[PDB]
């Protein structure tokens, strides 16, 4: 799963 | 053991292998699953704005391009970071790790040093911690509680004051990522 983009 | 972390972000599992590969043959670098006090480079695989990349541009990291952990290994040694730098994504990134570079004692930004005290929501997104340490590596005073702040960040369920603007954790991060105070009125809630 990815880092959450902000 | 090296005294600088490396961290990767938006990276693909294959590449994270071989970024793990380079800095086993080239050493220099402990990999951190976080940018932390000691990270120097983040590497990011595509670039989107993480948390990782915002903290890499606070605390003044070089924010690169995978090409870069390419390079290096073809010519088996760490190269020059300039190329790599992801500004075009990012325009405060080149600007912090220059200021970074210059600085005699730690590093901290000092884009929101003019900015009046700001209290983050415990319920913001990025989480209150991460929210506050950007704030602050970014020049910025943090207030434990609403009634010390004229900018309160993020879900506020609190009676709204008429002299505090009450703003979205967006406001903090464009500002970041450009290097510009941007404008409140664009964040209000």
């Amino acid at each position: 799963q990815a880092s959450q983009e902000y | 053991k090296p005294t600088r972390t490396l961290v990767m972000t938006s990276m693909p599992s294959e590449k994270q292998n071989v970024v793990i590969q380079v800095v086993d043959k080239l050493k220099g670098f402990s990999i951190a699953p976080d940018v932390c006090e000691t990270t120097t480079h983040v590497l990011s695989g595509k670039p989107l704005r993480t948390l990782n990349v915002l903290l890499g541009i606070a605390r003044g990291c070089w924010v690169l391009s995978y090409d870069w952990v390419l390079w290096s290994l073809e010519l088996g040694h760490w190269i020059s970071e300039e190329p790599f730098e992801l500004s075009h994504h990012f325009p405060a990134a080149p600007l912090c790790r220059s200021e970074c570079h210059l600085s005699a004692g730690p590093y901290r930004g000092t884009l929101f040093a003019d900015q009046p005290a700001m209290f983050v929501s415990p319920a913001s997104s990025p989480p209150v911690a991460k929210l506050c340490e950007l704030v602050h590596l970014c020049g910025g005073r943090v207030s434990q509680v609403p009634r010390q702040a004229s900018i309160v960040i993020g879900p506020y369920s609190g009676k709204k004051k008429a002299t505090v603007k009450y703003l979205s954790e967006k406001w903090v991060l464009d500002s970041i990522t450009q290097h510009k105070v941007c404008a409140p009125e664009n964040y209000l809630l």
